[PDB]
């Protein structure tokens, strides 16, 4: 054997194993949560509070790109803000040539080549992050997850991290309960549930919920975070509901 | 371009590759250097298991670094050439740019310089050859005899030897060789150089080298029938 | 184990090994704290030596007038990180005549680490450091680790023992936070929460290292006759 | 990353020798033997070509023998491959000489420089060494008449008489039995060819299974010619000493 | 990032074999049967077409291949390797030969060239060996026709008549018996389909068989008149049609 | 180097007790063909500065996308990007400073004459000015090409020192910017009759005015 | 054809007395025969008790103090906050000047 | 084999840790600040006694007012030595003025950690750094191939040093004079030095503010020996 | 034995990261088919979407390489639009420096040809795909040529590939041996989709919704994929008869 020693090395099955061994970095990670909407999308992420002494509201996990994007991510947090730079060199240099603001979908494959390019050479490492991210453009509202193999796809759910599967499956309700389509500001309270809901899988330290939103009508089509009076009444909402 | 670091530290603080550099010196052919009161003279072993040589063409084992200094060594051949080539490149240029030869310490330095810069570059072994560096700096009549090695130290000895069973002929000059009083003459300074080489080689026919040099860029080689005085000379006095 | 020969290869368990040996380095060097609050920001660090015969190894350094900060581990890896954020620093005024937020340089610090975690031949950067500054936003402390990993906190400590400080701050947390307007008492907060690392050595003259920024303050450093103050 | 699968192939050994040196000269052991005699009117290239195939090509072939000039010529034992890209290098040096002085390069220069390619390869670059040993043939107004041999350390000596590649031991020996001073041209000859029909793996010596060149100054007057036998050449002069 | 791999992967082992070239030899060996015989008039050179599928078109894919007008080539070992090499190949009679002397290479240096890029994938950095032997046709003014094998070392050898691939020991004590050096082309090549019939197993057709020649100028094929000394290509791949004219009178 | 092709012509500018004016004509001019007659050449940066660009409209419209992608650029891991760390009118001016002087330094110019004008943080009125040999001044009053000659004449006559910036009223500065204006298209022969204008206020902030025209013009002594 | 150079006009003054030294200069700026500014600074406080005057092209004479500003503060990161001699401040300053000998800063400077 | 820049789990580089012992096979150098001066002296250990012991140059001058000694594998001190003349002599050229110690100090250690795959491995050898300046006077420094230097009173390399530091941290005291410090310096050379000492196995240098760097003769050092042994019979 | 770890020979002269590589084909467990009309050439492939989180339009294996090209992909997703990517630069540089559209077999052989370089080249790890691209030349009329990671390639009458690929193979062969001919002789495309479905469901013996397959369809000047509505007006008429 030896075949999960260097990247980019085929196993007899025809697996890369450095990739199945960057995916279990990521599921060690905190949970994050995309919800698609009517007009837009919605992120979300469990801060884990390590400690009292943590300056609330100030360790922002949730990245903007060019001004219409929004990402998130979980796992090794240093390689996801990596990607983010990335993306944004991506978003820049279409903007430049070619005018218009980058589609989602246009995006979502720069960053699909990128991170698939790390999975081609036993000179780097894959990225051990998986990522949610998405926005609104002229063909209305995207999102996607993107994983340390450079597999994505798009998705009226996702979700990763250590609560996944509570998460997915609250997701997959969701989906079934409301076949029309959810709102903006609906979508907005049920991240807020569903990350309190999946933390339960990481239940030792109590946390911090932070939310982002991008929306046609609610954000004009630009990527804005949640904060004050609209934070708390989706903190207030998951609250009553685990009760 | 091909990096790899191939001289490296060990746990115990040994570089082995140098190390090993040096085993290969200790495989090559024997090598003299011993200076005496107006001369330095530079011997070396021929190995006899190669009959049907053409010694006209041979490449001789003292090399002319500039026209009043010369150079020997022990090691692997076709690394010295290297090193040959780049001491009289940086001969002539320091001519160039100062107006004035190297001196015997300068061109040892150089040549040094250039051996330690292969124990620690990428891509690249160390050379398995040590040198001895032998001459007159310009306009002085002080003899001068260097030494290297493929570490990268260079020291300044009054008489010393290099390659195989070189153990033995140190030992025969160190006994042999008085500080307070250096061979007077050429001759009795050949002589002392053939004595310590007799100690190794085995017959004195075309086995043993002498190079002469003296000051003033004076450098001559001896031909077989005058080092062949010598052998004979030396062999009538032992048997006492 | 058979996944720790370089920094390029994931453990089975989705683990970087010289990542964390790097993580290592910072444990085994000498405790240093740092704490704010709403007008100042300061740096306590225990300085080390070799011998009674040698001097006292520097662990804070200044960034710019706003800015610096203390190390824990490899001392040249501090000096070349240092040195990016004082160029990072200088890049911000010369161009934009613009002092460099403390967030900001925490986001650099990051990236520069991070690149060094996925390529091979390279290593991880083997040093924490605990940044100072005040800025437009106030005052701020920063911890970097060379994970790529970097927070912002109230106040902290890393080092051997670093465990008694960190506590002792978590239990004051709300004493110190207060402390506006008032430097030296900031400061005593701090030297206290170091003493609760110390074992079997005490603070003396030519051990003790302070550092302070704050509103109507230049980031300055204090050693030798001018922490006798504080012991 | 590559560390893994690299093989080191310009390091010592604890011994201090170099590995893929040694086992370069193992595998030109195995190549077909090839003679140079050096005499005082001239000098012989004699080799043996790898057991031949009775429908290969003989006459519009090239194995053992190739011309670097008008005055040297060098005979090859080890991968032909190898000694094709070193023969080119070496082609084109000889002809920067002649651009650059208006003469022929001396052969000891052509020679050095070849030798130090191949130095090169055992010191730096991390590639293998050429698998190959060269005898080389050649003439000039300073030295005359010279035989030269080069091997895959970029070491380099001259002979009177030398063998390359397989039965060295025994070829040398017998060499240095027969071989004098005063000797001729067409005396080499009959030496060189008598010496790998004793040496030869072969049931019996044949033109076919021979590659035969000489370089004199049988010309008119004060000048060199290279003669590379012809197959049928080579069945005569087989035919004039005897063998067959 | 970038290739870190500027090392030999080719190695003298004690023994002084160089692995990678041998075990290339080997990979030759598992290949389908190729040959060439030279004739007084021309040379021929064939192959069986083993199809990976019979849904797919073998047509499509070329053995035999014209490298110039008067030079053809064909294989034994791995088609992908062989491609590549045949699109270097054409290359480099141009780049190294056409483009300085204003006229196509003789076949001895084209196989020179060729044989160069595959000694040079047995010593530079990061690379393996080619796994093909090929076998060279071709016609110059100066040394009339030839036929060349070239091994993954880079070794070639002329050859009056010779083959490679998995039935080559065979096949090369057929030719021994039937090659003179009186045969016409058309002896040739009933020679060639006669040696070839050995090593093939299943159908036996114009279909299933590649076959070029190297003979006559042809002016038909040329695509243009006018110039007297432009007479067309000597380089002629034979019709499935031609082919089983031939193995009627077998 | 280079020459410019299509141009705008002046543009002028003045402090006031509580903010600052900046205003400039709607031309583009191809030599002396008054070509495009919808060019906008002031350019506001946030809610706090506005940037007015004479010269080249290539360079302009190129300047006009730094400025755009700085905003997205600072935006970026920015909770305070809306408060606190917005960008300053200080911070945009010395970035295009910086790129105009190293543009000049390889002998490869931005055609351009540039005027920031803002309010900063601290309520202070900004003004300054920079141009393709990326020479800078501030000034009470300032404008570029034909303005420099005749409205800078003008405009001095109303603000002539610092200490007349408190004196000085927005009603008043405004008045005297409009007459300037009005001068520049009686003498300027690569002048328009519509242009824009942009107040920048520490209380009532950003006022950008457009489809102004000249008027109340003196032709009958003709 | 693009010229890279402009007159800013202006003047300065430098004298030195037994324990002090002045550093005067007009607050004018021009081009031509405009005024641009009747009060832009061209003297400066530069640190360790130096001032300093780069009176000509003006871009040219910006460029100058804010790199030799920046030379102080780069003196006190890597010789522990030493302070800068005024006879080392000239002759860093002449390195900062011929660094550019073939493309020249077109001022007169002043310290 | 494992890459050059890895760590070792305990977390420290795994060359750097093999060159430091390279350096404790190295000869005895030995260097003592005072108010008076700094004192550097070595052990020379000539491997036979045919080499001409004065051609071993193992204490070296960088500047007038900075000197140098080295340990260990002595062929790595040429381009660091190289190196530091040069920054020397660059300082002075850009600042019309001498260079303070640390900061050469500081430039030389640069040099240390730019190796990996810069040079292929760390330096082997091991230096004390000595000189005199206007802001912190006389200094001494120890720079080594990790980067990391420490200022010292006094300080021993080399196969003896942990039984000279310990014999220097009794010894030394701040009110020690240049002649003091001198015979120190040879009396705990002498202590671990295998041969016996003498002149022409032992060398000693000194750097003051008023004469700068200077290596001392074998006439001058043969009589701070015999002065040294009449001291120790003297009770 | 790293001979296993990169493309270097075995003894016993195989490449086994080019034998694993096409082990890595068949990791979706989706089965492809194409096959030729007169005037169409079409192609078809399972779709499975087994998340019901998924946006199932996202969710594909056919790509729109030019304007007249499309190719199908057997393998991971990642690997996958790499190829694609790829392709699409090498069509679009073609057509720039030769004036004329890429033809389907031409752009085979260089992405066959790329692939080759990564079984020789060390530092380049082969592709996990299979690539099979459809066209109606303008040359040679309809053309199914298929690249896998040894860096092979050649034409197709008709072809087949995933884990169940020799069914559907041998079931292919098995109607041209009874229709005598190189295609489906149909005049519409409809019908030429039709046959496809058709012989699939037989060949692996299973139903198909509107959602389960994928469809794309190549014409003269166009190649296009099918909507789910497209598909079910299909499987209406299959299911009619
Ligand atoms: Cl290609």
């Amino acid at each position: 054997t030896g075949y999960d020693l260097s990247n980019s090395v085929f196993s007899p099955d025809g697996r890369n194993f450095q990739v199945e061994y960057a995916v279990k970095a990521v599921e060690n990670g905190t949970t994050s949560i995309g919800i698609k909407c009517n007009d837009g999308v919605v992120f979300a992420v469990e801060k884990l509070i390590t400690s009292k002494l943590l300056v609330p509201q100030k360790n922002v996990k949730i990245q903007v790109v060019d001004r219409h994007i929004g990402c998130v991510y979980s796992g090794l947090i240093p390689d996801g803000r990596h990607l983010v730079n990335r993306g944004r060199e991506e978003a820049a240099s279409f903007k430049k040539l070619y005018k218009t603001p980058i589609p989602i979908p246009a995006f979502a494959d720069r960053l699909g080549q990128y991170v698939q390019a790390h999975t081609l050479y036993n000179s780097v490492r894959p990225f051990g992050v998986s990522t949610i991210f998405g926005g609104v453009d002229k063909n209305g509202a995207h999102l996607y997850m993107l994983e340390p193999s450079g597999s994505y796809w798009g998705y009226k759910g996702a979700a990763t991290g250590k609560g996944r599967q509570s998460a997915k499956a609250e997701l997959e309700k969701l989906v079934d309960h409301h076949p029309e389509g959810l709102s903006a500001r609906e979508a907005v309270k049920q991240a807020a549930k569903i990350i309190y809901l999946a933390h339960e899988d990481n239940k030792e330290k109590d946390f911090e919920l932070e939310i982002s939103w991008c929306s046609l009508s609610e954000t004009n089509g630009l990527h804005k975070f949640v904060k004050g009076d609209l934070l708390q009444e989706a903190i207030d909402f998951a609250q009553k509901e685990i009760n | 371009g091909y990096d790899r670091a191939l001289s490296i530290f060990s746990p115990d603080g040994h570089i082995f590759q140098v190390e090993y550099a040096l085993e290969a010196v200790k495989r090559g052919t024997c090598a003299v250097g011993v200076k005496g009161k107006n001369c330095v003279v530079l011997g070396c072993e021929r190995r006899s298991t190669l009959k049907l040589q053409d010694t006209r063409i041979t490449p001789s084992k003292v090399s002319k670094i500039d026209s009043h200094v010369v150079l020997s060594f022990s090691g692997l051949n076709a690394d010295s050439r290297i090193l040959i080539e780049k001491a009289r490149v940086e001969a002539q240029s320091h001519r160039l740019t100062l107006e004035d030869p190297v001196t015997v310490e300068y061109l040892t330095r150089y040549v040094a310089g250039v051996q330690q810069r292969y124990t620690q570059s990428g891509g690249v072994r160390p050379f398995g050859v040590s040198t001895l560096i032998a001459g007159f700096d310009p306009r002085d009549d002080e003899p001068k005899l260097y030494q290297t090695e493929p570490s990268g130290i260079y020291s300044s000895w009054s008489a010393q030897t290099i390659g195989r069973n070189s153990k033995t002929v140190r030992e025969f000059l160190e006994k042999n060789y008085d500080r307070k009083e250096p061979p007077a003459t050429v001759e009795e300074c050949v002589k002392l150089t053939v004595r310590s080489l007799l100690e190794v080689v085995q017959t004195g026919a075309k086995n043993i080298e002498i190079t002469v040099v003296k000051p003033d860029s004076d450098i001559v080689a001896l031909s077989s029938e005058e080092i062949n005085q010598y052998v004979t000379q030396i062999e009538q006095e032992k048997q006492e | 184990n058979n996944y720790d020969g370089d920094t390029v290869t994931f453990s089975p368990t989705g683990r970087l090994f010289q990542v964390e040996y790097a993580l290592e380095a910072i444990k085994q060097g000498s405790v240093t704290v740092g704490l704010r609050s709403n007008t100042h920001a300061v740096l306590v660090a225990l300085k080390r030596n070799a011998d009674e015969l040698s001097s006292y190894q520097k662990k804070i350094i200044k960034c710019d007038e706003h800015m610096g900060l203390s190390l824990a581990g490899l001392a040249p890896d501090a000096r070349v990180l240092s040195n990016y954020l004082r160029q990072q620093c200088n890049y911000s005024s010369l161009v934009f005549n613009r002092k460099l937020a403390v967030e900001r340089a925490g986001h650099l610090l990051c990236d520069k680490a991070q690149k060094n975690t996925q390529s091979y031949g390279g290593r991880p950067y083997g040093v924490g450091l605990l940044i100072i500054g005040y800025d437009k936003s106030g005052a701020h402390l920063l911890e970097f680790q060379p994970s790529g990993n970097v927070t912002e906190l109230y106040g902290t400590a890393i080092g051997a023992r670093s465990q008694g400080a960190k506590t002792y701050l978590e239990r004051t947390l709300d004493t110190f936070i207060k402390i506006d307007g008032n430097p030296d008492e900031l400061i005593k907060a701090g030297v206290e929460a170091i003493s609760q690392s110390l074992r079997d050595e005490s603070l003396t003259v030519d051990n003790l290292s302070i550092a302070i920024v704050g509103k109507d303050t230049p980031f300055t450093i204090y050693d030798g006759e001018a922490v006798a103050k504080y012991i | 990353g590559s560390r893994r699968y690299d093989s080191r192939t310009t390091i010592f050994s604890p011994e201090g020798r170099l590995y893929q040196v040694e086992y370069a000269l193992e595998s030109i052991s195995h190549a077909g033997t090839a003679i140079g005699i050096m005499a005082s009117d001239g000098i012989v290239l004699a080799a043996e070509r790898k057991v031949t195939s009775t429908l290969l090509e003989q006459d519009t072939s090239t194995e053992k023998l190739y011309k670097l000039n008008d005055k040297i010529a060098v005979a090859v034992a080890g991968l032909t491959a190898d000694a094709e890209i070193l023969i080119n290098t070496a082609r084109i040096h000889a002809q920067n000489y002649l651009k650059t002085y208006n003469e022929d390069i001396p052969v000891e220069i052509l020679v050095r420089r070849l030798s130090d390619i191949k130095q090169g390869y055992t010191q730096h670059g991390g590639l293998r060494p050429f698998g190959v040993s060269f005898i080389y043939a050649g003439y000039d107004d300073r030295y005359g008449y010279q035989l030269y041999t080069s091997n895959p350390s970029g070491n380099y000596t001259g002979w009177k008489a030398i063998s390359v590649g397989a039965n060295t031991s025994a070829a040398q020996t017998l060499l240095q039995m027969d071989y004098k001073d005063d000797m001729k041209v067409d005396d080499a000859i009959e030496l060189a060819l008598k010496t790998l029909s004793k040496t030869t793996d072969s049931s019996a010596l044949t033109y076919d299974r021979l590659e035969f060149a000489t370089i004199r100054k049988g010309a008119n007057d004060g000048e060199v010619y290279q003669k590379i036998f012809k197959p049928q050449e080579i069945k005569d002069i087989l035919v004039k000493t005897g063998i067959t | 990032m970038t290739d870190r791999y500027s090392f030999s992967l080719t190695t003298f082992s004690p023994s002084g074999k160089l692995g990678q070239i041998d075990y290339a030899l080997t990979a030759v060996k598992q290949g389908v049967t190729s040959l060439g015989i030279k004739a007084t008039n021309g040379v021929v050179i064939a192959t069986e077409k083993k199809s990976s599928s019979p849904l797919a078109m073998s047509e499509t894919l070329s053995k035999v291949s014209l490298l110039t007008p008067d030079i053809g080539a064909v294989y034994s070992g791995m088609g992908p390797d062989y491609r590549v090499l045949v699109d270097k190949s054409r290359k480099v009679a141009h780049t190294s030969y056409k483009r300085i002397y204003g006229e196509y290479p003789p076949t001895k240096l084209l196989v020179s060239e060729v044989a160069k890029i595959m000694q040079e994938a047995t010593q530079s950095g990061g690379v393996r060996p080619f796994g093909v032997s090929l076998l060279i046709a071709g016609h110059d003014e100066f040394n009339g026709f030839s036929l060349y094998q070239v091994d993954p070392s880079g070794s070639y050898f002329p050859w009056k008549a010779t083959a490679i691939g998995k039935g080559s020991v065979a096949a090369k004590t057929f030719l021994e018996k039937r090659w003179n050096d009186e045969l016409e082309l058309e002896d040739a090549i009933h020679i060639a389909l006669l040696t070839l019939k050995e090593s093939v197993e299943g159908e036996f057709n114009g279909d299933t068989i590649e076959l070029a020649i190297i003979g006559d100028e042809n002016p038909d094929l040329l695509g243009y008149t006018g110039i007297p000394t432009d007479k067309g290509p000597r380089f002629r791949k034979l019709t499935s049609q031609e082919i089983n004219d031939r193995l009627e009178a077998l | 180097t280079q020459q410019p092709i299509v141009t705008g012509t002046s543009v002028i500018s003045m402090k006031y007790d509580n903010g600052v004016i900046i205003a400039a004509d709607n031309l583009g001019s191809y030599g002396s063909l008054l070509r495009f007659n919808g060019v906008e050449r002031l350019i506001p940066v946030g809610d706090n500065t506005v940037v007015g660009i004479s010269g080249d409209i290539s360079d302009m419209q190129h300047i006009e996308r730094l400025l755009k992608d700085l905003v997205t650029e600072n935006a970026y891991d920015n909770p305070l990007a809306d408060a606190e760390e917005a960008l300053e009118p200080s911070y945009i001016f010395e970035y295009l400073a910086t790129v105009m002087y190293q543009r000049r330094s390889k002998m490869n110019p931005l055609w351009n004459a540039i005027i920031v004008a803002g309010v900063q943080s601290n309520g202070d009125q900004f003004l300054r000015y920079v141009n393709l040999l990326g020479v800078t001044y501030s000034s009470p009053t300032l404008a570029t090409g034909f303005g420099a000659h005749m409205a800078n004449p003008l405009l001095r006559k109303v603000v002539d020192r610092e200490s007349d910036i408190p004196k000085t009223t927005v009603q008043v500065a405004e008045e005297a910017i409009v007459n300037a204006m009005r001068v520049l298209y009686y003498r300027d022969a690569r002048s328009s009759r519509n242009f824009s204008l942009a107040i920048i206020d520490k209380n009532t902030g950003l006022t950008f005015k457009k489809n102004l025209q000249v008027e109340n013009m003196k032709w009958d002594f003709a | 054809q693009f010229n890279p150079y402009g007159d800013n006009g202006g003047t300065i003054l430098g004298i030195a007395g037994e324990d002090f030294a002045v550093l005067a200069g007009d607050t004018r700026n021009i081009t031509d025969y405009s005024i641009n500014s009747r009060y832009e600074p061209k003297v400066f406080d530069c640190g360790d008790n130096i001032v300093m005057s780069a009176n000509g092209f003006a871009a040219d004479g910006d460029a100058l103090v804010k790199r030799f500003k920046n030379s102080v503060k780069w003196y006190h990161f890597d010789h522990n906050d030493k302070k800068l001699s005024i006879n080392s401040a000239a002759r860093n300053i002449q390195h900062l000047l011929y660094g550019k000998r073939f493309f020249p800063y077109y001022v007169h400077t002043i310290i | 084999d494992r890459g050059v820049s890895t760590f070792s789990p305990e977390g420290r580089l795994f060359q750097v840790e093999y060159s430091l012992e390279a350096i404790k096979l190295g000869s005895t150098a030995i260097g003592i600040a005072t108010k008076e001066g700094v004192v550097l002296g070595v052990e020379k250990r000539a491997t036979s006694p045919l080499l001409e012991s004065d051609s071993i140059e193992k204490i070296v001058e960088i500047d007038r007012h900075i000197g140098c000694a080295m340990s260990g594998l002595t062929a790595d001190a040429r381009s660091m030595i190289e190196h530091a003349r040069t920054a020397a002599v660059t300082h002075n050229l850009y600042y019309d003025e001498d260079i303070n110690v640390e900061s050469l100090t500081q430039s030389v250690c640069d040099l240390a950690l730019r190796f990996g795959e810069l040079m292929s491995r760390p330096f082997g050898v091991a230096l004390l750094i000595a000189g005199h300046d206007a802001d912190d006077g006389y200094q001494l420094f120890h720079a080594e191939p990790s980067g990391t230097f420490y200022r010292y009173n006094a300080k021993a390399i080399g196969s003896g040093s942990e039984g000279a530091q310990a014999e220097l941290l009794n010894e030394w005291h701040s009110s020690l004079t240049l002649k003091e410090a001198e015979l120190l310096v040879l009396k705990i050379l002498k202590q671990v030095m295998e041969e016996k000492l003498d002149e022409n196995n032992a060398q000693l240098s000194c750097i003051t503010k008023q004469d700068g760097f200077k290596i001392y003769d074998n006439e001058k050092t043969a009589e701070l020996i015999k002065e040294l042994k009449e001291k120790e019979a003297a009770e | 034995g790293y001979d296993r770890h990169i493309t270097i020979f075995s003894p016993e002269g195989r490449l086994y990261q080019v034998e694993y590589a096409f082990k890595a084909t068949n990791q979706t467990n989706i089965n492809s088919l194409a096959v030729r009309g007169k005037d169409c050439t079409v192609v078809i492939s399972q779709k499975k979407v087994p998340d019901k989180l998924l946006d199932p339009t996202t969710v594909s294996y056919i790509f729109c390489i030019s304007r007249t090209i499309g190719m199908v992909v057997n393998g991971p997703i990642p690997d996958a639009r790499n190829a694609a990517l790829r392709a699409k630069a090498e069509a679009a540089e073609f057509r720039y420096k030769y004036g004329y559209d890429m033809p389907c077999d031409v752009l085979a052989k260089r992405m066959a040809n790329l692939s080759q370089i990564y079984t020789q080249r060390a530092y380049m790890r082969p592709l996990g795909v299979i690539l099979t691209f459809v066209s109606v030349d303008e040359e040679l009329g309809p053309s199914i040529y298929k690249t896998d990671p040894a860096g092979y390639y050649v034409g197709y009458k008709a072809t087949a590939t995933g884990p169940k690929q020799q069914e559907i193979t041998t079931n292919l062969e098995n109607h041209f041996k009874k229709s005598k001919i190189d295609h489906i002789n149909e005049e519409s495309w409809e019908k030429v989709v039709e046959f496809a479905i058709t012989h699939m469901i037989d060949a692996l013996g299973t139903e198909f919704s509107k959602n389960d397959l994928e469809v794309g369809v190549a014409t003269k000047d166009k190649f296009f994929t099918l909507s789910a509505e497209n598909i079910e007006e299909r499987l209406v008429a299959i299911a009619e008869q």
